[PDB]
């Protein structure tokens, strides 16, 4: 009756507001894992270009000794 | 740190660039009449 | 109806847990993160030490 009811919508209510915080954590923990993986990306990006940029200098400067050795 | 992949990079390529133009500077100075 | 509340408990715990199950995957996977971008980070100074390491 109204009693046991009570104890079912009361657990319904309970396991509701845990479910809508729960969805909310998930959603947030989604988005920093896409700003991680995006923040990555570019730093490995950049890191790149970086190196060979510095590659092609040093194999300019390398065949320059080898130019002025002999 | 925000912004230290951006702040790091404009670092790198300050310093870089500073040794390539000390090397400039200082193999310049030793030919004072190169054409 | 008393079927739907108790359904709806079922369901409810049910769902509950594989959330928090996610939740659990997805801190693991941000504290993965932190740490590839801590390395990324110690990728970068070991340039700028090396650049530094050029005038002494």
């Amino acid at each position: 009756g109204p009693g046991s009811m009570k104890q079912l919508e009361d657990k319904v209510e309970e396991l509701l507001s845990k479910n809508y915080h729960l969805e909310n954590e998930v959603a947030r923990l989604k988005k920093l894992v896409s700003k991680l993986e995006k923040q990555l990306e570019e730093a490995q990006k950049d890191y790149s270009e970086i190196e060979g940029k510095l590659e092609q200098f040093w194999h300019d400067y390398d065949k320059l000794e080898k130019e002025n050795k002999e | 740190l925000g912004d230290f992949f951006r702040k790091s990079k404009e670092k790198i390529g300050k310093e870089f660039k500073r040794i390539v133009q000390r090397i400039k500077d200082f193999l310049r100075n030793l030919v004072p009449r190169t054409e």
